């Protein structure tokens, strides 16, 4: 388990990602995705 | 245009059938959240391409504070990701377990919010269908989240005959073979209600053929130590005739609900 993802660092680090929330819609949902068709085929 | 590599993987989250959860951060943005990891061969050798491919077009294409969010999915040579919300509470069935019964004040809010998303939900015609404790997670401030999509439907047009959800959960018409509508979600709030307040959902038997029996009744029968307002809203949410139940939006005005709800609603970008 590296240092981020316990105890003290991850709550700290869960807080400031709740007060301070991103543009999750442009910066996650503007980018690609795979086709729902394509998901079983080759990547 | 995402891949594992995206992503350092911190912790599990939840073991699973098919099935595994992680706490996860993205690196270029340092944001925590977490990732399903889903194996190709197992989901295909158990048939449940389309099955799995619904839920995802669903819960993707949903945006709201009390529904856990899927911000995007990708897949490499053996596995499908989705990227979702990190509910840094957890699983509210074990929260439910932990406390044995929750509080009025606790059970409203959720109650609130639930019907605000499962009213979200409706808007577009999606039912849920299988509303319980197991399916709800906890947000920062303990709000819920809408986790699991498994059973659900978009519906535009047609009424729906799939008989699902979970056993003691099941609304009359469902166990009936008749026809069934968006007003099952309602159905299932009000189970979920006293067994927030209650600790056991309402119609709990030995058997299968017991419990359809004490349902198709409504063979309900409220332990003496609830308020009136709480039964109130029970009894309007758990009624027989699907148009009879209350609308989730009569959910969220009654009086039970907003004397008692302490709901909060997060931060919003800007
Ligand atoms: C994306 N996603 C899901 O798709 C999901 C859907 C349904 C059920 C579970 C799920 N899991 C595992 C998830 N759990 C958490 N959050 C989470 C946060 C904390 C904890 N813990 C609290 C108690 C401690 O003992 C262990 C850690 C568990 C799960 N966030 C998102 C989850």
């Amino acid at each position: 388990i590296p240092a981020w993802a316990s105890g003290n660092l991850l709550t700290q680090a869960i807080r400031q990602q709740y007060y301070k929330p991103i543009d999750v819609d442009r910066m996650y949902g503007t980018i690609d995705s795979p086709k729902l068709e394509e998901l079983f085929n080759k990547s | 245009k995402f891949t594992i590599d995206d992503f350092d993987i911190g912790r599990p989250l939840g073991k699973g059938k098919f099935g595994n959860v992680y706490l996860a951060r993205e690196k270029q943005n340092k944001f925590i959240m977490a990732l399903k990891v889903l194996f190709k061969s197992q989901l295909e050798k158990e048939g449940v391409e389309h099955q799995l491919r619904r839920e995802i077009e669903i819960q993707s294409h949903l945006r709201h504070p009390n529904i856990l969010r899927m911000y995007n999915y990708f897949h490499d040579r053996k596995r499908i990701y989705l990227m979702l919300e990190f509910a840094p509470r957890g699983e509210l069935y074990k929260e439910l377990q932990k406390h044995g019964r929750f509080d009025e004040q606790r059970s409203a809010t959720f109650m609130e919010e639930l019907a605000d998303a499962l009213h979200y939900c409706h808007e577009r015609k999606v039912i849920h269908r299988d509303i319980k404790p197991e399916n709800l997670l906890m947000g920062y401030k303990g709000e819920l989240k809408i986790a699991d999509f498994g059973w659900s439907v978009h519906a535009p047009s047609l009424r729906r005959r799939t008989m699902c959800g979970t056993l003691d959960y099941l609304p009359p018409e469902m166990i009936e073979g008749k026809t069934h509508d968006e007003k099952v979600d309602l159905w299932c709030a009000g189970v979920l209600c006293y067994e927030f307040l209650v600790g056991m959902p309402p119609f709990d038997s030995p058997s299968h053929t017991e419990t359809h029996r004490r349902i198709v009744n409504v063979d309900l029968k409220f332990p003496p130590f609830l308020s009136d307002g709480s039964k109130d809203l029970i009894s309007k949410l758990l009624r027989y005739h699907p148009p009879q139940r209350l609308p989730l939006k009569g959910v969220m005005e009654h009086p039970w609900v907003k004397a008692n709800s302490r709901r909060v609603l997060p931060p919003v970008y800007q």
